[PDB]
């Protein structure tokens, strides 16, 4: 939240904020930060390593999330899909084998939410 | 062509069509001044796009109907000409939006914002509303005398721009690689000279040049300042004072006329 | 000062109030006076400079000076109109500048 506040010069939380989870604006590029924690010893630090980030489920509301199938995950998270189904896109050169998914890191720009028309996040009107 | 256009007229200049459109324009400007806080624009983003498509449709209505009514006489008046240009910008950014993906990389694209400010230009129509209700004409007199002064204001303004432009050309020719941060490009030469013309930190560029390059810029800058700030801007002041003096003599003779 | 306001009132409440300089001097002396009773006004930021705004009506008797003040006061409404022009001009450009340089350089254009 501190880094999104700094890059995107503004932070607005959900109108009905929840202390457990802060909410991120679809306009702002979402760059998450993870840290590895040792439970045996107190030492906890940021995760300076690469990872593969994917969206594997979605819900119009909480308690409505549904895991997607492998083909759906491919069509949503991978740039190779021709159908306008991508949920997000990031500008990073690293990619996995067969170029299917990006390989992100803490130094990457971030995740840009775009919600093409086939993606489940499309055609959403406030209830 | 004589009955259809004529009824389009007599519905167009109607004393309800104008009020309907001014209600629309005052609503659009209250939205447009709502959108400049970031605490309301970010919340109420989804309703604002709906409302602005609505306003685009309304402006299609008005512009097409007025053109069909009044031929090229519509193009004749400049108040409308402003509206037509605003219309063109609105339709262009509409189609550009549809031909792109409405995402973050387009929010932060400069051309999207540039096309958005021209929407701000719709607020100008609001003055027309303020004119009918009245501005009280409290600044009718000042505006009238500014109106009288402008013909010579334009002339002296373009003369001093010309002086700016010549000095900018020669300064680019001479003082490259002596502080390239300031005027490595012709455009930044011209801007540096223009911002000198307001006398803000103008000694700083002399010192900056003298540090690494050389000081020949001091006679050029002194002569520049002499010509522009000392003999040109004072001309603007002088001509404005004389114009308002004529306004005052007119008022004195007019009040003695009664 | 209070004695002088009393003398002015001694000539008739209304004529003393049929002026502007008298109401100014009265306002100054009254704000000064209430400091004795109330406690949150008897502070230097409110009591010192008023004793200097009391000095202008004194300087008025120095008519090589007074004509300057009279010119300023007479020209004030025209300056109000010019001020209104400038503000009404500034608001429009403020709108345009925000809707351009918002979400970019927000130190000056939010
Ligand atoms: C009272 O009745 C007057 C009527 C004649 C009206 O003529 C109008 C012609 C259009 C004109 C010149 C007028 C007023 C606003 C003017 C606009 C203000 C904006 O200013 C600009 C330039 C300056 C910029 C800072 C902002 O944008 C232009 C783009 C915009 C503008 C100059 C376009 C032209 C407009 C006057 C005769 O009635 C008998
Ligand atoms: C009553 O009928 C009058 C009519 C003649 C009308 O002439 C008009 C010509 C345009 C002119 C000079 C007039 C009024 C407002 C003037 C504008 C006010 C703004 O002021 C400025 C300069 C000052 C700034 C503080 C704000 O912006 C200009 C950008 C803007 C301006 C000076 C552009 C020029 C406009 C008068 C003849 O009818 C028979
Ligand atoms: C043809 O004859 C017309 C005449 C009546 C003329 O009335 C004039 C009254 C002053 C008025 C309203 C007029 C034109 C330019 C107007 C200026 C343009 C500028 O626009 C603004 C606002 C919009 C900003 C974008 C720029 O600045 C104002 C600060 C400035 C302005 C709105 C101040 C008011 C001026 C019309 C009657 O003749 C019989
Ligand atoms: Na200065």
């Amino acid at each position: 939240i501190m880094h999104s506040e700094e890059i995107n010069k503004h932070y607005f939380d959900c109108v009905i904020k929840d202390a457990e989870m802060p909410c991120f604006l679809f306009r702002d590029l979402f760059q998450p930060f993870f840290l590895v924690q040792d439970l045996v010893t107190g030492d906890s630090g940021s995760f300076l390593g690469s990872y593969v980030l994917k969206v594997v489920g979605g819900g119009r509301t909480l308690n409505t999330i549904r895991d997607y199938t492998e083909e759906e995950i491919f069509r949503y998270n991978s740039p190779l899909d021709t159908t306008n189904s991508l949920i997000w896109k990031t500008k990073v050169e690293r990619t996995t084998e067969d170029k299917k998914f990006y390989i992100m890191s803490h130094e990457s720009p971030g995740v840009e939410w775009l919600c093409l028309e086939n993606s489940p996040c499309y055609d959403i009107i406030p209830q | 062509l004589l009955g259809l256009q004529q009824m389009i007229l007599s519905l167009t200049q109607s004393l309800g069509f104008e009020t309907f459109i001014f209600i629309v324009v005052c609503l659009n400007t209250v939205i447009l001044v709502a959108q400049t806080f970031t605490e309301l624009e970010i919340r109420g983003e989804w309703y604002f796009m709906v409302l602005d498509s609505i306003f685009l449709s309304i402006y299609v209505l008005e512009a097409v109907l007025k053109l069909i009514a009044l031929g090229l006489e519509y193009f004749y008046d400049p108040w409308n000409n402003l509206d037509f240009f605003i219309m063109v910008m609105a339709v262009l950014d509409f189609v550009l939006l549809q031909i792109n993906s409405l995402s973050y990389s387009f929010y932060n694209h400069s051309l999207f914002r540039i096309l958005k400010v021209f929407k701000s230009m719709r607020a100008l129509r609001a003055i027309r509303v303020l004119r009918r209700l009245s501005i009280l004409t409290s600044l009718h007199e000042v505006a009238g005398t500014l109106s009288g002064s402008l013909p010579s204001i334009t002339a002296i303004l373009t003369l001093m721009f010309t002086c700016l432009f010549l000095f900018s050309v020669v300064l680019r020719a001479l003082f490259q690689d002596s502080d390239p941060k300031r005027f490595q490009n012709i455009f930044t030469t011209l801007f540096t000279l223009f911002t000198m013309l307001t006398l803000d930190d103008w000694s700083l560029i002399y010192i900056d040049n003298r540090a690494q390059g050389a000081w020949y810029i001091i006679p050029i800058l002194m002569i520049y300042i002499v010509i522009q700030y000392f003999i040109f801007l004072n001309l603007v002041i002088a001509v404005l004072v004389d114009n308002f003096q004529m306004a005052l003599l007119k008022g004195l003779e007019k009040v003695k006329l009664e | 000062l209070i004695c002088e306001v009393l003398l002015g009132w001694l000539n008739g409440f209304w004529i003393f109030w049929k002026d502007g300089w008298n109401i100014l001097n009265f306002a100054i002396v009254f704000i000064l006076f209430m400091g004795f009773f109330i406690k949150q006004l008897d502070m230097v930021a409110i009591t010192y400079p008023l004793r200097v705004l009391r000095l202008v009506h004194v300087c008025m008797a120095v008519e090589p000076l007074a004509r300057i003040i009279k010119v300023i006061l007479q020209s004030m409404p025209d300056l109000a109109n010019v001020m209104a022009l400038i503000l009404f001009f500034m608001l429009v450009f403020s709108v345009f500048g925000v809707t351009l340089f918002g979400a970019f350089v927000p130190k000056h254009f939010q």
